[PDB]
C-alpha cells in the first residue's frame, strides 16, 4: 500500500 | 491551564471506510400476522460491530 | 477546492453534511428521531456532545 | 500459403467450467427513486475475470 506522508494533496487511499 | 491532547496516532483509519451502514432484507417474507425481515451484517476484518 | 473533509465515505452523504431532509419527499431514508433531521446529522451531534 | 496454428495447449482447461455466468441478486432494496442491486461475484482459483 502507498504511505504517503505530503502534508498537502494525499492520496485518497480507499483501499480493504 | 491544562489542556486534554488526543491520541492522533494508531486510533483511526486513513482508509475510506463507511462511518454508519444500512442493511436492507434479503429476505421478507410478510404474512398477516407479522412481518419477517432477514439481513445479512457483513463484518469485515479490522471492523468491530 | 477539492478535499473533502470527511472524504472518506463516511456518512451515508459522503459529499455534504445533510442536516436536515424532508420526510416527505424521503425515499431511501437517511432521517433520524422522527423528524426530517438525518442520521448523518444525528450521529455527528450526538457523537460530539 | 501460410497457416497460423492454434496454440492447442495451455489455452484452455478440459474442466468443464462455465463460459457465461449470470450473477442474480442476493439483496435488493426496490426503492420508489432508485433500485439497489448486490451481488457476490465468486471469482475461484484458476479463474480471471
Amino acid at each position: 500500500y502507498p504511505f504517503d506522508p505530503s502534508g498537502v494533496q494525499r492520496v485518497q487511499l480507499s483501499g480493504g | 491551564r491544562q489542556t486534554v491532547v488526543a491520541p492522533t496516532r494508531n486510533v483511526t483509519t486513513e482508509k475510506a471506510q463507511r462511518l454508519q451502514i444500512r442493511f436492507y432484507p434479503i429476505q421478507t417474507d410478510d404474512t398477516s400476522t407479522g412481518y419477517r425481515v432477514r439481513y445479512n451484517i457483513n463484518v469485515g476484518d479490522g471492523w468491530v460491530l | 477546492t477539492s478535499i473533502n473533509w470527511p472524504g472518506n465515505d463516511r456518512l451515508l452523504t459522503p459529499n455534504m453534511f445533510e442536516i436536515k431532509r424532508s420526510v416527505a419527499l424521503d425515499t431511501e431514508g437517511f432521517t433520524m428521531s422522527q423528524c426530517d433531521i438525518t442520521k448523518d446529522w444525528y450521529l455527528i451531534q450526538m457523537a460530539t456532545n
